[PDB]
């Protein structure tokens, strides 16, 4: 299983900075990364970055290197293998050319060569 | 290197815990469990001593009738009936922990123990026929 | 920079083959290739990772292949729900998903 | 198929009972034999528990010093001295039961256990010399 | 021939005592050690019975995790670090007794038991990878 409910469909104007929420269920939130993906209209899909809900380590593309703040808060044990977590997304020098749908997706496996690969996605959020 | 300790990788992936099996193996008959006095503590310690050798010998007897005496990792000739688990190799050894694996494989663990048992008895029957020449 | 096929189609029962290639910067021998089925403006879906390993549950008719210069994705025995857009991604073990241009099928 | 059960082929021929050895093997340390109370029944059950692991380990120790650890059917290098039994292969495995066989082989069973013992000790001495190069 | 008896070659050279290992092996679980009465003698005999199977199973567990199940003489892949003993082969097996050898090798016997342990766990990991094809 696994769910990743996302925040509302925010609507602001250039210069601002908005926060996107990703809330997880049905799986251990610490065991897999959290990826942030962007599907703009005037470009191909762009992988923004992933962050480690266990180690706190983060990794993002150079097109977002000093513009995005990725954060997660600690999970809440539900059962031995089920918890609830949350992941946050922010943009700095924000304009209106960054408009589109924003997705959150967790990693694929816990080890190997495709650990962080975005496997299970959220329903997305429309923006400005 | 790592060396997490006894049960140290119980939350790790099956492929990662499978490299540190000797860690759990040696702690199955030691602990701290000389005269035998039958005091309230003395009876308690005697039961703790008999119990450990009992549960240890049951597991070794299973490894024996499977042809896996003295092995921490032995391979078999029982093919994996996908109705036990249709999961793939990577989504097991690089994803699941032995605890959550044991949870979903628990129903068929008796079926598997019988196929391993008769695979070894038929195997030892073949090895005798091959050496009959 | 990871060019895919412009567009292509087939018929029910037939097969297709999407392409994905690029320079030494993102292809191919020293990189892995994943294939996402991505309807426009909806939740995507992982079909294949590590060049040819299908995600759990993916129908076996989806297949992956990687030459030393271009990765492929064959979609055998077509069905109605296949009319979506497909994107390839190049990645290593400690990097990001360099996505592909796109391919309408 | 058949599956007669524990000791189910005790009256069958030696060749037929020899195919269902796992049936008797697994029932040598289980039965139904958690606090240790020293009541009249509690002492009785404790003796039943210690006794089973004792007689089980004696047989496994013999299999060990013979080079037959973990085997239900192992072959050896002790030739069959016909003064133990001058019966032929067919009139044994297709005629006698293990019970009546054990009856007439019982005198020399100690002689055989010594030859098996030193055959394994000399064998393990040779394997070391061969790996010395 | 010779046959000195149990511990009969304790004063002999390591190479000479090493040929009569079965002599000491079989006397590690027998002795003379049927109801369980808890009299002053009965408790004493029960402790003697549990103790023998305990110390016997500890040694067999070590032989197991080293890959030397059922062996009196097994060879390994742990090289001899000369800081354990810089003595030569002839001045050991044709000179020292196992008692005086155990006296000077006693400090590092724990170091050796760990290298033997992980040599077997890595060996069993390689054998699985080789049979994966
Ligand atoms: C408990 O549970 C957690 C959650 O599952 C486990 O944490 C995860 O462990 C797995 C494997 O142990 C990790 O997968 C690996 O991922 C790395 C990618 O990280 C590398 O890249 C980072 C970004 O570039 C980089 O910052 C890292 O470098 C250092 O920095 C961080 C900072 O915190 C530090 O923590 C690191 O340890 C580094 O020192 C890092 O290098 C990837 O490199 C791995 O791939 C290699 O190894 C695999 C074999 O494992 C091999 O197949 C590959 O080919 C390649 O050689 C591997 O994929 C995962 O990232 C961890 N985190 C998650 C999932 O969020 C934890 O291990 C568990 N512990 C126990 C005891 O159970
Ligand atoms: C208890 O003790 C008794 C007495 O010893 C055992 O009974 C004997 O078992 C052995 C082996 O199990 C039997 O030897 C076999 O003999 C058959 C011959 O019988 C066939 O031919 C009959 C006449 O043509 C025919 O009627 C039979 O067909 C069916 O009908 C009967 C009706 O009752 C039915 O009971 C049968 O079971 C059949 O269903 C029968 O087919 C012969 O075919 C065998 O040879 C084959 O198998 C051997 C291997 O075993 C192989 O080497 C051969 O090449 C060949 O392929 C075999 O010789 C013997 O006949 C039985 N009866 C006696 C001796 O009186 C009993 O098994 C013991 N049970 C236990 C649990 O200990
Ligand atoms: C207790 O401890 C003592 C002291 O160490 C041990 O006694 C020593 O044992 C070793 C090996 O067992 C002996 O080494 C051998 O030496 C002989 C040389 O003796 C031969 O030559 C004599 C002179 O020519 C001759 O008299 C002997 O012949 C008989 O006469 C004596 C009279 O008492 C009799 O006792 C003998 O037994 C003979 O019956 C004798 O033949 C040498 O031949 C040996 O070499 C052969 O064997 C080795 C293998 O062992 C092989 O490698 C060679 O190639 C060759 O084939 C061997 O070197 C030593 O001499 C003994 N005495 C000492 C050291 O003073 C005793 O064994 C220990 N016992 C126990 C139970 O621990
Ligand atoms: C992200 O936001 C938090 C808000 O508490 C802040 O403390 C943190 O410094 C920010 N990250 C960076 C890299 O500045
Ligand atoms: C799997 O097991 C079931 C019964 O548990 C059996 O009917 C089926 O034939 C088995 N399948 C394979 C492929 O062995
Ligand atoms: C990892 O294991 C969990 C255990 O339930 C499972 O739900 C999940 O799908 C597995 N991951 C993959 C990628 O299969
Ligand atoms: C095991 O059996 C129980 C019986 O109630 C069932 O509920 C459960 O789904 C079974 N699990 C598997 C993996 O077969
Ligand atoms: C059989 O054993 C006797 C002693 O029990 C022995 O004398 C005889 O030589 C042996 N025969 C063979 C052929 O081994
Ligand atoms: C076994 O020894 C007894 C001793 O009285 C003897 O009567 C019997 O015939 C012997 N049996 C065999 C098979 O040697
Ligand atoms: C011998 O052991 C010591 C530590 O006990 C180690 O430092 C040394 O490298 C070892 N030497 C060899 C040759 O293995
Ligand atoms: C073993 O350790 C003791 C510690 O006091 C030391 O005296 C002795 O020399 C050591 N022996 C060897 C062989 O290292």
């Amino acid at each position: 299983q696994g769910q990743l409910v996302q925040s509302g469909a925010t609507t602001t104007k250039p210069g601002s900075s908005v926060k996107i929420s990703c809330k997880t269920s049905g799986y251990r939130f610490n065991f897999y990364h959290i990826n942030w993906i962007r599907q703009t209209a005037g470009r191909g899909p762009e992988w923004m970055g992933w962050i480690s809900p266990y180690s706190g380590d983060k990794n993002l593309a150079p097109a977002f290197q000093d513009r995005v703040n990725m954060t997660t808060d600690t999970e809440v044990p539900v059962t031995s293998f089920t918890s609830t977590g949350a992941a946050y997304m922010e943009i700095r020098n924000l304009t209106s050319d960054d408009t589109g749908t924003y997705f959150c997706a967790k990693g694929l496996l816990r080890d190997g060569s495709s650990t962080w690969l975005p496997y299970l996605w959220g329903q997305g959020t429309l923006l400005t | 290197a790592v060396f997490l300790g006894f049960l140290g990788a119980a939350g790790s992936t099956m492929g990662a815990a499978s490299m540190t099996l000797t860690v759990q193996a040696r702690n199955l008959l030691s602990g701290i469990v000389h005269l035998l006095k039958l005091t309230v503590w003395g009876i308690k310690q005697l039961q703790a001593r008999v119990l450990a050798v009992e549960r240890y010998l049951r597991d070794q007897q299973l490894l024996g009738i499977w042809g896996c005496s003295g092995k921490l990792i032995c391979c078999t000739n029982v093919p994996w009936n996908s109705s036990w688990s249709n999961r793939n190799l990577s989504e097991i050894w690089d994803n699941m922990t032995w605890l959550q694996w044991d949870k979903e494989i628990s129903n068929y663990t008796q079926i598997i123990y019988g196929l391993l048992e008769e695979s070894q008895n038929q195997q030892e029957k073949n090895e005798q026929d091959l050496l009959a020449l | 920079v990871l060019t895919q096929s412009a567009s292509v189609s087939g018929s029910l029962g037939q097969s297709v083959t999407i392409s994905c290639t690029g320079p030494n910067s993102v292809c191919c021998s020293h990189k892995s290739i994943s294939w996402y089925q991505w309807p426009p403006g909806r939740a995507p879906t992982l079909i294949i990772y590590e060049d040819n390993e299908r995600a759990p549950g993916i129908s076996p008719r989806f297949s992956g292949y990687k030459s030393y210069w271009s990765a492929y994705l064959t979609i055998s025995d077509l069905r109605p729900e296949d009319e979506t857009t497909y994107y390839c991604c190049s990645y290593t073990h400690n990097s990001g998903c360099v996505f592909g241009t796109g391919t309408k099928v």
